[PDB]
C-alpha cells in the first residue's frame, strides 16, 4: 500500500482527470462482503489545490505518481496512457486524463496523436491530442519505487503572472488591490470582470460577505 | 454571492475564469 507523504495522483470522480496529490493519513476499514479484502481508505491533500483541503480517497481513484514520459516514437495504439487535454478548448492545454491511443500519424507539418480519452462520465473517441511529448506511462500497481524528488506536471489552469506561485502577491489571480491570496472566502468576485476583491479593501469595506444575488465591483458601477 | 474560494475549488471555473480576465477586451 501507498505510504504516508507518498507523492500520488488523484482522480476526481466527476471528471475523470487526474491531480497531484500527497497522502496525509491512511484508513484500513474492514470489509462488508466475505473473502473480500480490507479497504484502504486515503486521506490526502492536492499539491495545487489546498483550498479542497484533505479529501477522502478510495484506493481505486489513487494511483503513485506519474514519473516516465513515453516518447513519440515508442507510443503504438492500443496502449492506455495518461496525457493532457482541454475538452473545452483542444488547441490549449487543459487537465490529465487517461486515454487508449487509437491513431498515430507523421505527416509533413506536424505529428498527430489521437486517443480515447476517459472523462468522468465515459470515453470520448478519437481525441486529437497535442501535447505529443508529455504521455505518461500509468504506474501500474507492484512495480515502481516510491515517489518520497515530485515528477510536477504542467497543468491547464495556471496564472501567467504569477504562476500561481503562493509567495508572490498577484492582482490577477487574487485581491486585485492587495494582490493577497488569505482570507479567499472572504473575497468578493466581480459578476462582470471576474475579478476578486477582500471586503476589508474595499473602500468602505464589509464586515462580511453580502447576501443579495450578483454583485459588482466599483469600475463595473458598484 | 460568489467567491474566490468557490472558484478555486471547481477545477474548470478556475481555467474558464482565467481565460474570461486574459481573453477580455
Ligand atoms: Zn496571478
Ligand atoms: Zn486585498
Ligand atoms: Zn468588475
Ligand atoms: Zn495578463
Amino acid at each position: 500500500l501507498y505510504k504516508v507523504n507518498e507523492y500520488v495522483d488523484a482522480r476526481d470522480t466527476n471528471m475523470g482527470a487526474w491531480f497531484e496529490a500527497q497522502v496525509v493519513r491512511v484508513t484500513r476499514k474492514a470489509p462488508s462482503r466475505p473473502a473480500l479484502e480490507e479497504d484502504v481508505i486515503y486521506h490526502v491533500k492536492y499539491d495545487d489545490y489546498p483550498e479542497n483541503g484533505v479529501v477522502q480517497m478510495n484506493s481505486r481513484d489513487v494511483r503513485a505518481r506519474a514519473r516516465t514520459i513515453i516518447k513519440w516514437q515508442d507510443l503504438e495504439v492500443g496502449q492506455v496512457v495518461m496525457l493532457n487535454y482541454n475538452p473545452d478548448n483542444p488547441k490549449e492545454r487543459g487537465f490529465w486524463y487517461d486515454a487508449e491511443i487509437s491513431r498515430k500519424r507523421e505527416t509533413r507539418t506536424a505529428r498527430e496523436l489521437y486517443a480515447n480519452v476517459v472523462l468522468g462520465d465515459d470515453s470520448l473517441n478519437d481525441c486529437r491530442i497535442i501535447f505529443v511529448d508529455e504521455v505518461f506511462k500509468i504506474e501500474r500497481p507492484g512495480e515502481g519505487s516510491p515517489m518520497v524528488n515530485p515528477m510536477r506536471r504542467k497543468s491547464g489552469p495556471s496564472c501567467k503572472h504569477c504562476k500561481d506561485d503562493v509567495n508572490r502577491l498577484c492582482r490577477v489571480c487574487a485581491c486585485h488591490l492587495c494582490g493577497g491570496r488569505q482570507d479567499p472566502d472572504k473575497q468578493l468576485m466581480c459578476d462582470e470582470c471576474d475579478m476578486a476583491f477582500h471586503i476589508y479593501c474595499l473602500d468602505p469595506p464589509l464586515s462580511s460577505v453580502p447576501s443579495e444575488d450578483e454583485w459588482y465591483c466599483p469600475e463595473c458601477r458598484n | 454571492v460568489r467567491t474566490l474560494l468557490s472558484v478555486l475549488k471547481d477545477p474548470i471555473a478556475k481555467m474558464r475564469r482565467l481565460v474570461r480576465i486574459e481573453q477580455r477586451q
